[PDB]
RNA sequence: GGUUCGUUCCAUGGAAUUAACGUAAACCCUUGCUUUAUUUGUAAAUAUUAUAAAGCAGUUCACCUUUAUAUAGGAAAUGAU
């Protein structure tokens, strides 16, 4: 029942004094397999199925060590080299060793919902600029634009805003082929005009999705996120500071 | 250094009973192979080939002209011993599988018998007559006969030195002369430029020399004599040799795919 | 189309060709004549020799010392002469010290000692790993982290250990001892490049541990306990020396295991583990009374 | 002192004393290290003791206050003088590659210079001539020049046949349908083309550079 | 390991990622499994039942 | 010695190996998208503003360039987004 009369402590792994014991043990195993199966034929690089191997951080975490990047770079070469062996000729051992280096990560998928088209033929686009949120209903009209019930000249007194409001139709030269009925809320004069731009753009794409490359270059697809900065305590404004008296 | 090794079944001390007396085999192999090896050693005494086998030297030292003289000794020593490793103290019965396949490629065992023998005398020069097993990606295994002048390697990796045709009498002004001439230049031009005339599978597996026949003068000039009067001679040497072919071992190297 | 299909047929023909190519390589090769192969590059690993003769040491460039200028006058006791501008280490001096060190490795392995083979150079990884396998020792082929012997408590804190017995098999019942026990230290270090890593050899002399090293012409011979005057810059001599020492350990381990099967242990319990036994009886004594 | 106090030669002494008695006075000393008994009967060798090195040449008998008494001497053999003479008479004999990588070191066991230049294991080179020369000079009591002439002449005849075989080998090989690869002459010329063309580009550029650099002088 | 970061990967064992259409009229309508029409059986395949 | 927005990262040193704080990360507001909720908000409506709970998202991919081959960077209204 008592302990054995003779006993002595012995390290489990032979690489007991190395920097990363667990890593080198797995690395030497590969090198041991790259000496008896190195005569097997290989497959051309371009004919090797793409494998998403693990990264340096992944190995560091799963092993609990601080393996050096350089040492791992040369250890990954063995994997790629041992992966070029012919599948039919590849042994079962290497196969089992080549599944522990694969990276089973899947990025999140966020597919936006496409804009439908009503039964009567109106697509509803949404644009925003600095306070506002427009809702443009684009149909196969003849160029009559109504902003919040009023016309383009009765709502916008600045011709600069009228042009930017329907820029999507102007850049693509379709002013005389669509009727737009928008409803805007919040914001100022230009803020609402810019909102209408992105709105008609999205709505126009629903009818003709092939115009995005052109609208991209016309500046009717980016949502300008610039927003009024807040007032900060100690400052007269967002940045302006009071007079600093040196004396 | 390359050193002489014993023969298959103690032919050096006894020799084949009805083919070559012990004295003849002594002068043919022990007193000749030693001479060739002695020369070969001096050539590769201080090169990478100091520890390479004969075949490796043959294939490696083939295309390079500067080492042509090394190919001869190395290839000759290989072919010479390759010719003795297929005889037998007693005639062996041809294997069934081999017997069948032979008839499918040559029509009969005697048809091939008179072809190799006939090819020998037709050459009127020292050379080696082989029995090669041809194989291509989809084509079935097919046998054929090849003649190598002086020292000629039957393997496909030594195509440069195959030496299958004497350019002296095979290139004239006749229709065949021009045809042979074009091939002669086509091979030289291709080889020189590095182009490949006939695609070959990797590893040189298309051709596998199974059997060989040494027609050099030293082998038979003693036992069978000059051949004046048709009694004996080079002709009889080839005939008697056909009775000691170790068909069993021949079948093994053939490695015919099971198709019966 | 046809260009891609060709690759397919080839890839599907490699298995068959390889088999046939291997078979044909058997009979055809060796036919012409017997080669007298008397040197293979990887011969010091597949089958290292038990003892190294003068020829082996001279053939492995174990006598090419460093330049005359870059020498250490201290180790002028092994230099034979001066040729080609370098110091020629005496071949006999190398063999004598090598056999002596080989005897040290054997006994230390025969007494259950923990050996460590240290070679830290680009091409010394296979040499050290092989020697360790034979001697059942530990290898080290990277930069020795300073303070792994004098500060082992921190560096080698998480690495696991075990407890073995006469026949080197685990002993269940030392679970509580493998958590308060402090890390191990090598009972013998076999360095293959003392000039490079002097921080390891200093911790050995600072912790009272014997060492073996390959002293070159410019290496201080006072760093190691047992010197092996030879050429350390040669990957062919390092493989020979390491091979000889590896066989020494192997031969030593063999004797130990042979003496353990006869009920003759060639080593007594270490002091550390010995203390645990005393504590075990103390704790067990309480159960008897209580 | 940039060095450190090494005590690798006293590990046994220091360790043996530390294991003599226990730190807790009044108890049996614990078991010593496992290695203490292994190297018990193997004391280290003596180091750092400058001896009189081996004298490979007679030391200057005239020197009254000689220096460098503890300095290893140069190794000079009688062959050194002969090697220098021969290789100076045949400088292009050094272009013949010679392997100095020993296989097993047992190459001087089958060398009998009484037979001739050709030997087992070593190639025909200047060394064989020197060793043969030295043999005749010593055994046959010949003079340096006489022995040099004889052995040297045998060297020529052996080299002549070697060069004749190459020409006759390739020539005879083509008589039976033997084709070879690119000779060294052709290959050498090809590489010069690739290098010469690169020089043309550089020249053209720098030439144009100077022209543009000449417009600024005016 | 305590200081090691985590990679962002879709956890397909989440109840939200397992069934993307939570309507019972689609999960129990012989979508993939057979003869598991009972609602209780479905719950047992998602939660640990003590009874 | 290089690199990085950064003692970031790689390599290396005949002495390093580590911990806490700060840094970083994360958080709040904000931006696009997905799902949920439709009153006191929304003209209509099969739901698209608004309201607000949770989740995803970037320098990610593409292109170009790149040291000691170990660590990477550039381009900015006419690549994607
Ligand atoms: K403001
Ligand atoms: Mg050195
Ligand atoms: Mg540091
Ligand atoms: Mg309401
Ligand atoms: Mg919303």
């Amino acid at each position: 029942f008592k302990l054995h009369p003779y006993a002595r402590a012995v390290p489990v792994s032979p690489s007991y004094f190395t920097r990363t014991p667990r890593f080198y043990d797995n690395y030497l195993s590969l090198e041991k397999l790259m000496e008896e199966y190195e005569d097997l034929p290989v497959i051309p690089a371009t004919a090797v199925e793409r494998v998403a191997w693990k990264t340096l951080e992944d190995i560091r975490k799963e092993l609990g060590e601080q393996v050096k990047a350089s040492e791992f770079a040369r250890c990954l070469a063995l994997v790629k080299r041992l992966n070029s062996i012919h599948p039919d000729l590849k042994p079962q051992e290497i196969k089992d060793v080549l599944d522990s280096f694969r990276r089973n990560v899947q990025p999140f998928t966020n597919v936006a919902k496409p804009i439908p088209i009503d039964q009567f033929g109106r697509a509803c686009g949404v644009g925003k600029r600095k306070a506002s949120s427009a809702r443009a209903f684009v149909v196969e009209g003849t160029g009559e634009v109504l902003v919040n019930g009023k016309t383009l000249a009765e709502y916008f007194g600045r011709v600069h805003d009228r042009e930017s409001a329907v820029w999507a139709l102007r850049a693509t030269n379709r002013i005389d082929k669509y009727n737009v009925w928008v409803k805007v809320e919040g914001g100022g004069t230009t803020g609402q005009a810019e909102a209408i731009t992105l709105a008609i753009a999205k709505a126009l794409l629903a009818h003709e999705p092939a115009l995005k490359p052109a609208l991209r270059r016309a500046g009717c697809v980016t949502r300008d996120p610039r927003k009024v900065e807040r007032k900060k305590h100690g400052h007269v404004k967002a940045r302006k500071m009071p007079t600093w008296v040196k004396r | 250094q390359h050193y002489l090794m014993p023969l298959r079944d103690n032919f050096e001390q006894e020799g084949i009973r009805n083919f070559l007396s012990p004295g003849s085999v002594n002068m043919a192999y022990t007193e000749y192979q030693t001479f060739i090896l002695e020369k070969l050693n001096a050539l590769v005494v201080g090169t990478d080939f100091e520890q390479k086998d004969t075949k490796s030297i043959v294939l490696a030292t083939a295309r390079d002209p500067e080492l042509a003289h090394v190919f001869n000794h190395a290839s000759m020593a290989h072919n010479n011993h390759f010719f003795f490793d297929h005889l037998s103290p007693v005639p062996v019965k041809m294997g069934d599988k081999l017997f069948y396949h032979i008839n499918e490629n040559f029509g009969s065992v005697d048809t091939l018998r008179d072809e190799m023998i006939g090819t020998a005398v037709s050459m009127f020069g020292p050379g080696f007559v082989w029995l090669v097993r041809t194989q291509l990606p989809g084509q079935p295994v097919a046998l054929r006969v090849m003649a190598t002048y002086l020292a000629g390697s039957p393997y496909p990796g030594a195509h440069w030195r195959r030496q299958e045709m004497d350019a002296q009498t095979s290139i004239g002004s006749s229709p065949q002369g021009l045809s042979n001439g074009q091939r002669f230049f086509e091979r030289s031009a291709a080889g020189f430029k590095g182009n490949k005339l006939e695609p070959t599978a990797p590893g040189g597996t298309d051709l596998i020399p199974i059997l060989c026949l040494n027609t050099w003068e030293y082998a038979w000039l003693r036992e069978y004599g000059t051949g004046v009067g048709g009694m004996g001679g080079k002709l009889a040497y080839a005939q008697s040799w056909w009775n000691m072919i170790d068909w069993a071992k021949v079948e093994e190297e053939a490695r015919l795919e099971t198709r019966i | 189309d046809e260009e891609a299909l060709k690759l397919k047929q080839q890839i599907e023909a490699i298995p068959g060709n390889f088999k046939l190519f291997k078979q044909t390589k058997a009979q055809t090769q060796k036919l012409g004549a017997g080669v007298e192969v008397r040197y293979i590059p990887e011969q010091y690993l597949r089958n290292p020799p038990s003892d190294a003769s003068l020829e082996d040491l001279m053939a492995a460039q174990a006598h090419m010392g460093h330049n005359t200028s870059l020498w250490n006058p201290a180790n002028a006791r092994y230099i034979y002469g001066v040729r080609q501008g370098i110091h020629i280490i005496s071949l006999e001096t190398t063999a004598t010290h090598l056999r002596r060190a080989a005897r040290v490795v054997e006994e230390v392995a025969y007494r259950g000692g923990l050996i460590l083979f240290v070679g830290t150079r680009p091409g010394q990884r296979p040499i050290v790993v092989r020697a360790a396998e034979l001697a059942k020792a530990c290898h080290l082929f990277t930069k020795w982290r300073p303070g792994t012997i004098t500060n082992r408590e921190q560096l080698l804190g998480g690495v696991p250990l075990t407890v073995v017995d006469e026949l080197d098999r685990p002993l269940s019942g030392f679970e509580d001892h493998l958590h308060d026990r402090r890390p191990l230290a090598p009972d013998l270090v076999v360095c293959l490049n003392p000039k490079e890593n002097m921080t390891l050899l200093y911790e050995c002399s600072l912790a009272k541990i014997p060492t073996i090293g390959i002293i070159d012409t410019n290496t201080n011979p006072s760093w190691v306990t047992y010197q092996i005057p030879a050429n350390d810059d040669s990957l062919r001599a390092t493989a020979l020396i390491s091979g000889v020492l590896g066989r020494a350990g192997e031969r030593g381990q063999k004797r130990r295991l042979e003496a353990a099967q006869r009920g003759v242990v060639t080593w007594k319990t270490p002091a550390d583990v010995q203390g645990y036994f005393e504590l075990a009886s103390a704790r067990a004594a309480d159960a008897r009374r209580r | 002192g940039k060095g450190r106090i090494f005590q690798a030669a006293k590990v046994y002494q220091r360790a043996s004393e530390a294991a003599a008695t226990n730190i807790v006075s009044g108890l049996p000393p614990r078991n010593p290290p496992l290695w203490l008994k292994a190297i018990e009967s193997i004391p280290p060798a003596e180091i750092n003791t400058r001896p009189y090195p081996i004298q490979h040449s007679p030391p200057n008998p005239r020197a009254r206050k000689p220096r460098n008494l503890f300095r290893p001497t140069k190794i000079v053999y009688p062959e050194d003088e002969l090697r220098r003479d021969f290789y100076r008479d045949h400088p292009w004999e050094l272009a013949r590659p010679r392997m100095i990588i020993e296989l097993d070191g047992k190459d001087a066991r089958f060398l009998d210079w009484s037979k001739g230049l050709r030997q087992r294991g070593i190639p025909l080179s200047g060394e064989s001539v020197v060793q043969r020369q030295l043999w005749l000079m010593e055994n046959q009591g010949m003079t340096k020049q006489e022995a040099y002439d004889k052995a040297r002449h045998e060297f020529y005849k052996l080299r002549q046949l070697e060069q004749m075989e190459r020409r006759i080998a390739v020539e005879e090989a083509r008589m039976v349908g033997g084709y070879f690869g690119k000779d060294l002459l052709t290959v050498g010329m090809e590489l010069e083309n690739k290098t010469y063309e690169s020089w043309k580009k550089w020249a053209t550029t720098e030439i144009a550079r100077q022209e543009s650099a000449r417009a600024s002088m005016y | 390991q305590e200081k090691a970061s985590l990679i962002k990967s879709v956890d397909w064992n989440l109840l939200e990622n397992k069934f993307k259409n939570l309507n019972l009229s689609f999960i129990l309508n012989d979508a993939s499994y057979a003869e598991r029409n009972n609602l209780s059986e479905l719950l047992n395949k998602l939660y640990y039942n003590v009874l």
